[PDB]
């Protein structure tokens, strides 16, 4: 498994046991990414938030061929500690789902 | 199809079959989104004890 | 059907008997029968065309102690490709089996479109 993310706990993830990455634009985050998916092994990408909003949408085609791989996107360094509130993500993630987009 | 009583008979029977397979579906996606209203909520659970 | 029959079973020949189409046929007899008033059978045919029908195809057929056969292709259309109309229904109560073609096939560009199941 493997993780994109700042370079300061990409280490950290490599410590932890991950292939981290350390990136901060969005360009070289994806260009990584489809790099890391073309070749067989591991199905598990994590992604900052400040990266790829959308991992699905830089892989679309591979995806549509087989979707077994797995992306997650996650939270930053600096999105950690300032902090935020989830509902917003389920917010999308309905509408994304059913379309209906209404969850109170 | 040529018309006949019985092909007549035969399609009310498939119309009938058609009505109770639409009315079984609902059924079926209403137990569907019974089981997604939970499995969002512990999605929602789980993203924030992630994020401490 | 007399000249094959004469041919046949006179002279040992063995013929093949081709009827063009039997629906111009039926239709030369309901001409007649709707002319006499008779009883209709199911789509204005006369009641009696089975019987008119069996007197032409069962003049077909081997002979003990003869070695004249005689053999019958009738080729008849049915009309919405209906199998089901009385014609191609009174045609296939009496013979000994059908080849039925289809125009699924036709479109496909297959020669010949000989459906199977039928």
């Amino acid at each position: 498994m493997a993780v994109i993310a700042d370079p300061e706990t990409a280490q950290g993830f490599r410590l932890a046991g991950l292939e981290g990455y350390g990136a901060s634009s969005a360009e070289e985050a994806q260009s990584l990414l489809e790099t890391l998916v073309e070749r067989g092994g591991y199905a598990l990408v994590a992604v900052d938030e400040a990266l790829l909003p959308d991992p699905e949408r830089a892989v679309e085609r591979l995806m549509r061929g087989r979707d077994l791989p797995v992306l997650l996107p996650i939270a930053g360094l600096k999105e950690a500690f300032q902090g935020h509130d989830v509902e917003g993500y389920m917010r999308e993630l309905v509408r994304k789902t059913i379309g209906f987009d209404i969850k109170l | 199809v040529s018309p006949t009583r019985m092909n007549l008979l035969q399609r009310r029977g498939q119309l009938r079959l058609a009505q109770k397979g639409v009315d079984l579906l609902k059924k079926k996606r209403d137990a569907l989104v019974a089981e997604f209203f939970g499995l969002v909520r512990e999605a929602m659970e789980a993203r924030k004890a992630l994020d401490q | 059907l007399t000249v094959a029959e004469y041919l046949a079973f006179e002279h040992d020949y063995h013929v093949l008997v081709i009827l063009t189409d039997m629906t111009n046929y039926c239709e030369a007899l309901r001409e007649i029968g709707a002319a006499r008033e008779e009883i209709p059978g199911r789509r204005g045919y006369p009641g009696y065309m089975y019987t008119d029908l069996a007197t032409i195809y069962e003049r077909a057929g081997v002979v003990e102690g003869k070695k004249g056969s005689v053999t019958q292709i009738p080729i008849l259309s049915m009309p919405d490709d209906d199998r089901t109309h009385p014609i191609p229904d009174l045609t296939g109560y009496i013979t000994e089996g059908q080849i039925q073609l289809s125009r699924e096939l036709h479109r496909k560009g297959i020669y010949p479109p000989i459906d199977p199941l039928p």
